[PDB]
Order: structure tokens, then C-alpha cells, then sequence
């Protein structure tokens, strides 16, 4: 019959197609069941997040999913408009850091430095501790201590200082009485007093010699007048600046000797010589102590003459 | 009472034993059994603190005991002259290194999750020694910075 | 025939294989169509980035893709050489932070602290505002104000201070004239002047008594000479340091009394007594005012004798 | 009969089902082979990380994998408990930053600022450099320099200052001798010395006039006594504060004139007049120089009377 | 003119009504309807600023009106003695809290996408009161830092 | 020796030639061929440094040569009065801009991966000119900050 030569060969070509489909299915299924994927799970809202990595043709229980590990050097971020590729991590000698082209904005972070008591600390409420800083510009200290700081001329130093803790002298004083030569029971002044000022100051000074009164005496016996003389002679570095003779009326020596800075020591020599009334009567002379003051020598608003 | 007889002088430390019992026990066991002899103040930052008790004269770390628990919640603060236990990143990792506060370090005080640093001692005499030590020149940029150029050696430690 | 039993039973095993393939296809297709995946899209360059999450067997339009959400606690980064796993986020009491083992390098960020006016602020161009800081080391200020700072001895204080704002006195002066006792139309000096210096200074001082001149008088009537005496007695804390008698020729008292710190108040008593010429004639005596000046007492480069 | 009409149609229906399965296979295989996925690779430990993006039905060699790019604006992190979505990046004017709701904790980072020598720098070991800062609170400097800082009153200023670098004078001094008029071979003092103190100080001052001694003389010839008189007249701002006549016994002028701040210049006029012994004999008078010292005028612990 | 009568003294404030009209309207509406009566300066940082106007004596927050727009681009700067409106993270979130600048705060100045803080007032009298307040001891570590230990109470706000 | 004749005065610079030969060759080639004539110190921060050598009076950038390699490992440090080459982010990108250190800049010193800044010169005379320049008022917030309001101009750059 005709029916035995067309539809009976269908059982063989159908078998050949079934064998080809079996081979394709074996090739594809054995690679589907070996395939690992990123597994998508759900919240109770329909949100579909990445929950980890697992076999594609399985279910798991959202547990025993082997975590979403990414290889760090393989992840980068793109703008899908220009195609600019930005790696997430940068390698620095077996340490991986974030790319830091992000990382442009921190709000209320806590930052601490290395050592373990830390030198640097930034608290999220904004307390800053530096402890190993180098600052410049606009400091308003409420407490603390300066140690080796050069305070400038234009720094206002409102506040007090002690009278001590001033290097210079501003004023000094010194004093001495003339040697007294005596005979019997009467003494008279006679000798030399030397006043030496050491040149150990950066500024000009004046040696104010407070008034020095000296006098002699007069005796009238049997109508004969005997004068007891007094001679005061002052030497400044050997130069005679004064020479006085007093008979019975007083003479007074006072002076302001100038002491410039760097010119060396100033030596003032006060020498008193007394003369006897006669060959027998001891002298009756008087001379007040040597009193001297060295001042800071300001020549400004105090005019004389 | 403990002596730290250093090359700079003598530092007298009164131990706050009633507030940090096990910390001060650990410190006294180290100082008693000759540990801190010939050990340097390896980390000196002027205005901050001076840190010692871990490294020998040639920058060689010593072998400590197993660490101690942090006792920083005793309410003792990191004020000038107090000793706090120095530790690593771990909160209960303090073994042997300590430091003296040369100034007021408020950011090192805490008893919380952020455990801070446990104060257990106070310099009662020889604060001038600590002041001379704090100002020595320190330059070892690299492995350990702020290492004094000429080491500040603790010659011996004597207990009372 | 042989073909009736060898090529007709093939239609049955073929049908069985087709039914088995139908069952496998129904099992696998319902798994493929229900499967969600991470969807890969393309830029106009062939770049193939992750564009979001969507059904695996669908197309979308790069829109309505349900975002690439990752579950935060599930993401970690590996080194695929040693296998070390580093989580991306660390939990801190219902707050998720970055793992901060990255985060080792920040260049030109903006950092601001908590409160809202912030205490700390770091501008990206490098301006720093702390305002609640505790700094140590190398401060180099161009403006500002110290409030309770202890400036140390080794801090150089280049700059000027006022004459006021010095606690000690350095120099003080004081003066008085002796009480005058008068009868008829003539007066003579007689009385006591007391100079007291309070011990309220930390340093040694000198009480410089500027020269005090006093004298009496002589009158000769009918060859009888009458002496009007003048007596000055100076007491330092009750101790007699001077005693003078002047007839007609002047005597001068001057002294530098030492005033050490902590030894108590110094009291200088100037007692001046005048004696009449006779039982009738009032005394004619003179005595200059008491003038005293207290100095800071430097004993250094002012040598005498 | 039945076998040639019942199981014969099995061949045709099997062929129809095979054609339907061929159509489904051609629809699904073309979809599978064109599908890009995220490729999962393996360490030699069984770890299964994300290694990049590649064709789903391929193998590659872990190389030529086209990198794991994510589109930046599409990545966000979820909590799969509440469903809160947090984007990874925030856009800011064509710049992409991390979300900074993470970024709450930095441990030993390196931070530097913009410019290229940077103004700000934070070394990972805790050295801080600010160099363009604005600090408040608790500064403990070990070195550096203040430039325009207002040091407050309650700042302890332990340390010394120079005697100079003090604006006020504290003490000044000035002196001159009286003009001398001479005839024949003898001179006597007579004239005016004017002492003017400029009112250029903020504090009260004292003008201490150190003792000024003047006297005349007496000569007796043929029982006739001639008195050479000396007169000193001192004017303070034109007002007479002293007037003295000396015959042979000396008079001494000394005074402490108060100089208040803001009252104006103080002018002291010392006028000496000498009267001759007779119509022929020149006067024999003496008067010591005018020495004056201006002090800072402390009225505290020094009392007289 | 507005006077804040505090336990420390009296603070006369001149309102810059021409440069910040809405801020000064809001501030005068609060001070007119006794809002700042019995309210503390809850945030005092010496060298920075003193912040008040939102919390009662027991550290409890008051009910404000709905906020006002930021007017910080009026060109007034955060100089010493000026008052700026305090706000939250939101730019136009300023409601009732203000602060007085006790020093020069240049980093709080701007008008731009970084809106800064709107200065609307100035202390013309009682700067000594602000100076005494700025130096009170503050320790409330935890919920709110820099809270004065003894509260600085605004007894009344008197508007002229 | 190089004369930097500016509107403020004259700055005298001894070139550390033996330690930075290529930097000093590049600097002297710019100085010889009148590059720095009529160029401003565009970036002055008091307490830090003053930076010049790239911009004219109108704040426009000039054309430099190909850059020079960093020679910061010569061991010269960023001390007060030394000139270092200014550069961009790239470590070997220094072309023409320099800066004078007005203070001690320890954090700009290194020879390492972190190349720091190469000191090649020192101010020997005219420091006072640098202190006058360092304190001029600067306000150009936006493109370039710390730009002097009234620009300081290198009138001529004469070399010996």
C-alpha cells in the first residue's frame, strides 16, 4: 500500500530529532545545574535585593547562601552616559583602600589617629584633640600654657608684672661717711671715699650725687682768729669736676654725672682734707655722708633753663 | 610606693590601689620581679605624655604576662601627673606599657563601650624629672616615631 | 510482517521519551520564568555594566528595573589569592558604617562635626575651624587672644608694658616739716615727725633719708654770748641711730636705712628740740623738712669704698 | 484494522509535538546564548566570589572577563528586616560621592587638603598640620610665635622684661646751677632757673626738689657790720610756694610738689637775688644747684606725721 | 530693640530689620508672645558662641512655629556680638533657637548652596553679660554636650 | 644669585645648586629668560608660605616648559626662608611655580614615594620684604582663595 512508505518513516526521523534534542538537553541541563549565580531574595514588601551567591537551579532557605563576595580589584563604577570607569579600590602595597575620588564629604564622624594612646582625635560632637599639632592663624585660648613662644611687639600684654622680674635697675643708691681722724677726744672728717659704678646696663644712666654739705670753723682767742679749713675735691675718672674750700660758712657739692652705656666704669673720688686751727689745736670741720643714686636717665619732658 | 630610678632622676608614684586593684597588682608584679629595669621611655610627645615599659635599651620588645582587663571606669581621670596603662586596639589588651600624662588629656577618660585608658597611679615626687624627659629631642620617623634620640633609660625600679 | 513489529512500536517509546522531555521542560521553564537575576545592560561602547535587578527571561527598557539593592550585611570583598574576606559594613547599634579598614586616604574632603552650628569644620581648600580644640606643639598665631594661659620663663616677651601694671613700687617718696612752736612774732621748729614704712613688698628696700640740715644761733649782747641749741634725735624702731647738737654751724643728717622683706614695719622718729637763748629770748633755730625716699635696693654694680 | 488507524496517528501527533518543542527550544536557546550575567569564580578553598561580567553560556579563563561594572546611581543597600533603602552614592554637580550616612568612623587615616602645597595634613601616626586654622580652647604650645594676640589680665606672665620697654618714666632727674654775675675777681649767684615738667604721663607724679641750701655773709670793719643778703623765691605755676632770706646762717629749701595727670605742665621758677655788703663791696652769697626728681607718686604703705 | 533679662544681667540687642525682614519678624513674634521667658542658654562653648531659645529650665524642648527661610545671603557676617539663627541640618529649618557669636566665626558665613547661618541681630549693650555666660562650667556629656552645670535662665524678654 | 625686585622691595636668594641641579637649572632658565617679570604672588597664607611664579596681574596662567623631576630627596628641609618648587598632584609635575616658607613646614619634607616638595633656594637678604608680603589681606573666595586683594608684583627678576 501507499500508506506504508511515508508515515512509517516518520517514526525514524522523529526518533533522530528526539536523539538530537536529547543531546542538546543533556549539554544544556548539565551546565545549568553546574551554574552559580547571584541569588535574589525578597522582603515582605516585594523589594528583590541580592542576598548572596548560590547554585542557580536551587532554592536554599535564605540561609547557607555562601555570601555575596566580590573580588575587590574587579569592582568599578561607571556613568552609563559617557562610559567613565572608576575603580572602587586602589592597591597600596598589599593594602586595599577606597578610591578616595569619592569620600569628599564626612558629617559628624569620629576620627582617631594611629598610636594607642592616640595623638589625634575628632569626636562626632566636634571636640578636637591634636596633641602633636603645628597650627597657624587666629588662636583664641581659654586655658593652657606657652613654653618657648616669641610674643611679638604688636601683641597687647594687658595684665601686670612684678617689680622684680625687671632686668634693669631703674634706680640704685649707695652711701658712705668720710673716714674720721681723731686725736685726744675730738674727731674730724678726713680721707677718701670712692664711688664706682659698673658699666653693666644697656641704657644711659645719671649718677645723682645728693647734696654734700661741708664746712670748717673759726676760733677767736686773745683777738687772734684761727681758721680751720675744709677742702672737698671730687674726681670723675681722675678729672677734677669740683674743688671747694670752706672756712666757717658751708659749701654744698651736688651734681648729676651722666653715665653713657658702653663707655666703661665711672669712678667718683671724694677726698676731704681738714687743716688744724694752729700747730696745737685739732681741726673742727664737718662733712655730710656721700649719698649717690643712679637713675635710668630719661631726658624727655623735664626741661631746665 | 614605687621608685622609677631613671638616668634623668627619680620619679615617686603613689599607686591608686583601691580603685584599680588588679591593674595595680599587675603593675606591682612587673616592678617587683625586675621587669622595668633597663627599659626606655620609647614614646615622648611634649604636651601629651611619655610612654615607657615595653622596649629595652636597643628598641627590643620584652615578653609580658597575659593581658589585664580594662578598669578605666574607676572615675580616675587622665590629669597631669597620672599614669594610665597603655594598651593596643583591643580594649582589654593592656599588659605592661604605661604612660604619664604631662598635661590634661580629657579625650583619654572613659568608662563605656569606648573604654579609654585606666589611670592607676600618680607622680607624687619627681614631676621635674618628667618635665625634663618630656622636652628631649625625638626623631625616629618610620617604624616608631617620637623615640628620644638619646634613650631615657629606667636604671632600676624599687618598691616600698 | 517484520516492519509491523520493528518500526511501529517506535511510535510508543518515542511518545514516552516525548512525555519525559515535556515533564523536564515543564519543570525547568517554570523555574526559568520565575527566576530573578541581576540584569546586565550596555553603553553605546560595549561596556556591559549592572543596571539593576529584573526577571531573567524578560527585556524591560533599562527603565522599571527594580534597582540593584544588596543586603548590606551580605556584601564582603575578597582577595582571590589568599581567600581573606573583608566585610563592607560593620554594625554599631542599628547603624551600619563602612568597614574603615578601607578609608585610609582622604584628599581635599569637606569634614563638618555634629551640632548645627558645627564646632569643627575642614574646608576642601584646607581652611580648618576647631572652636572646641585641645592642641599641643608649635602654635604660630597671627591674631586671637589668650585668656588663662601661663606664659613660661623661656617665652621671649618682645614688646612694651606701662609704668602702671607693675605690682611693686621701685621708688616712693614722702616728706613733712617739723612742728613750729611760736611766741610773740617769732617761730622755731620743735616737735616730732614719724616716718613709718609698711612691710608690704616681697623684695629688700632702702629708706634713703635725703640730707636734713639743722642749726642753732649765736647772739652776743654786752660781751655775753648766748647759744640757742638745736638737737635732732632719730630713732629707728626705738633704737637711736643719730644724735646731733648744733650751736651756730649747721649739722646735716642723712642715712640709707635698710628695709629687708618680712622683718616688719620700719618706724623712723625725727625728734627736734630747740633751747632758748635765755629765760626771755626765744630760740632762733632752723631745721629743713624731713624728706625720705624708699628704693628697691639693688646691691649690684654700685661699689662704695 | 485498529493498529493501522490508531497508533499510526501517534507518529503525526508526535511530529506536531516535536515541532512545538523545537519552536520552544529555538525561542529559549537564542535567549540563553545572548544573555550576559555576573560570573561566579572559585578560590582553591571553595569560596565562590564575583569575578566579573560575562556571557552566561560560556567559560572564559577568569581572564578576558569584562570587569564587574555597576552603574553607580543604581546601587543601594537595604536592611531586609524593615526595607529601608540607602543609596551608595549621592550626585553633587556631575561629581559622585559616597552617601556619608556610612563614613562615621576613621582609624589612622591620611587626610590632606586641596592646594598643592597643602594647608591641612593629618598623618596616620597622628601628627596634625593645620597652617590655615581658627582654634578655640586649651592650647599648650611648646614653640612658635604670637603676632597680634591680646594677652588677657588673668594670664600669668612668669618671665622677665627689660628696664627699657616700659612706657612710663617711674623716675627722672634734672639739675642746673644759678647764673653767676661777677665783678672784679669775685662771683656770686643771682638769676632765674625755670624747671618745667611736661604733663605727658597717665599717672600722678611727685616733683621732689632735693635740698637747696643758700646763705649770705657778714663782714665787720671798724665795728661796722655789713650784711650780704641772699633771697630765694620759688614760684609754682606763678604762685609763690617759698620765700627765704639768709644773712650768714644757711636756709634750705626742699619740697615735694604733687603733679596730677591731666592738670597741665608744672613750671617751677627758682629766683635768686644777692644784695651787696655796701655801695662798693660785691655780695658774698652762696646757693647750691637746683636738683629735681619726678617720681611715679605712690601714696601707699609710707606714712608721715 | 529687645532686652533679654537673664540671671547673669541684661542684653540689649539691636535688630538688623532691613537685611533680614522675615527672620527679625519671626524673632520679634517669639519675644513678643513670651516664648523665650524661662528658657536657658543650653549650649555654651567658650571661644565659639552661646546658644539659647529652644529648651526650658529642665532641659525640655518647647513647641515652635513652622520654620522660616534662610536669609544668610544678606551679607551680614558672624562677627563677635552678632546673633545668627540656629537651625538643624535642613537649610530652611530655622525656627526659634539663636546663638550669639562670642568671637569671629567666618566658617558660619555664606549665602549659597552651603547656606551657613543668618545673622539678624547684634548685642549693643550687655556684652559683659555674654562674656560672663561664655565662661560658665559646662559638663553634660551624653544627650547634649556643653550644657551649663548651673542653668543660665532668661527670666524675661522685653521688646521696645 | 637672583634679584627678585618686587613692588614690596628686593628679595635675595642663594640657589642651593649642588643639591638640586635640575630644579635650579629650570629656575635659572625661567629667571634668565624674563618669565617671572610682571608675575604675582597669587597665594599668600600668613604663617605658612607665599606662592608665586605662575599667574600675571590679571590672574591668568602663563605658558611653562615641560615639567622637571622631583629632587626633594636632596635632604634640604622646608625651613623658614627656603624656596621649594610648587607642583600639582603628580609628584614630577613641578614646572614654574615656587613658594617661600615663611615658617617651619616639617610636613612638606620628604624623599620617598610621598615625594613632598623640593627645596632648592633660600632667602639670604630681603626677608623683611617676605614678612611685609605675608601679612597683606587676602579675599578671593571661589576659584583661587588666599589671593592678595591688591596684588604684589615681581616687577623684574635680574640674575647674577
Amino acid at each position: 500500500g501507499k500508506e506504508l512508505l511515508e508515515k512509517v518513516e516518520l517514526t525514524e526521523d522523529n526518533a533522530s530529532r528526539l536523539e538530537e534534542f536529547s543531546k542538546e538537553w543533556k549539554d544544556a541541563s548539565d551546565k545549568w545545574n553546574a551554574m552559580w549565580a547571584v541569588k535574589i531574595e525578597q522582603t515582605k514588601d516585594g523589594k528583590h535585593y541580592v542576598a548572596g551567591i548560590g547554585l542557580s537551579m536551587e532554592d536554599t532557605e535564605e540561609g547557607k547562601l555562601s555570601q555575596f563576595l566580590v573580588a575587590a580589584n574587579r569592582i568599578a563604577f561607571i556613568d552609563p552616559a559617557n562610559g567613565n570607569e572608576t575603580p572602587m579600590f586602589v592597591a597600596q602595597g598589599n593594602q586595599i583602600f577606597m578610591n578616595d575620588v569619592f569620600l569628599k564629604r564626612l558629617t559628624a564622624p569620629t576620627i582617631t589617629s594611629g598610636g594607642n594612646p592616640p595623638a589625634f582625635s575628632l569626636t562626632p560632637d566636634g571636640k578636637l584633640t591634636a596633641k602633636n599639632a603645628d597650627i597657624s592663624g587666629s588662636v583664641n585660648a581659654n586655658s593652657g600654657t606657652l613654653s618657648n613662644v616669641t610674643i611679638a611687639e604688636n601683641c597687647t600684654i594687658n595684665g601686670t608684672l612684678r617689680a622684680e622680674k625687671i632686668v634693669g635697675d631703674i634706680v640704685k643708691a649707695a652711701s658712705a661717711a668720710f673716714p674720721r681722724q681723731r686725736e685726744s677726744s675730738v674727731d674730724w672728717p678726713s680721707g677718701t671715699r670712692t664711688v664706682t659704678v659698673t658699666d653693666d646696663h644697656p641704657f644711659d644712666r645719671q649718677i645723682v650725687v645728693l647734696p654734700l654739705t661741708f664746712r670748717g670753723s673759726k676760733r677767736t682767742v686773745s683777738g687772734r682768729t684761727t681758721y680751720s679749713m675744709c677742702y672737698l675735691k671730687v674726681l670723675m675718672n681722675g678729672a677734677v669736676i669740683y674743688d671747694g674750700a670752706a672756712n666757717e660758712a658751708v659749701q654744698v657739692f651736688s651734681r648729676i654725672v651722666d653715665m653713657p652705656a658702653g663707655r666703661g666704669n665711672v669712678i667718683l673720688t671724694f677726698t676731704l682734707t681738714s687743716t688744724r686751727h694752729s700747730a696745737d689745736i685739732p681741726p673742727y670741720t664737718f662733712a655730710s655722708d656721700v649719698q649717690v643714686m643712679v637713675i635710668k636717665k630719661q631726658a624727655l619732658g623735664i626741661s631746665v633753663v | 610606693h614605687v621608685l622609677l630610678t631613671t638616668s634623668a632622676g627619680n620619679i615617686e608614684l603613689e599607686l591608686d590601689k583601691q580603685k584599680a586593684p588588679v591593674s595595680v597588682q599587675n603593675f606591682v608584679d612587673y616592678v617587683n620581679s625586675g621587669f622595668y629595669n633597663n627599659t626606655t621611655f620609647h614614646r615622648v610627645i611634649p604636651g601629651f605624655m611619655i610612654q615607657g615599659g615595653g622596649f629595652t635599651e636597643q628598641m627590643q620588645q620584652k615578653k609580658p604576662n597575659p593581658p589585664i582587663k580594662n578598669e578605666a571606669d574607676n572615675g580616675l581621670r587622665n590629669t597631669r601627673g597620672t599614669i594610665a596603662m597603655a594598651r593596643t586596639a583591643d580594649k582589654d589588651s593592656a599588659t605592661s606599657q604605661f604612660f604619664i600624662n604631662v598635661a590634661d588629656n580629657a579625650f583619654l577618660d572613659h568608662g563605656q563601650r569606648d573604654f579609654g585608658y585606666a589611670v592607676f597611679g600618680k607622680v607624687v615626687k619627681g614631676m621635674d624629672v618628667a618635665d625634663k624627659i618630656s622636652q628631649v629631642p625625638t626623631h625616629d620617623v618610620g617604624p616608631y616615631q617620637n623615640v628620644p634620640s638619646k634613650p631615657v633609660v629606667i636604671l632600676s625600679a624599687k618598691v616600698l
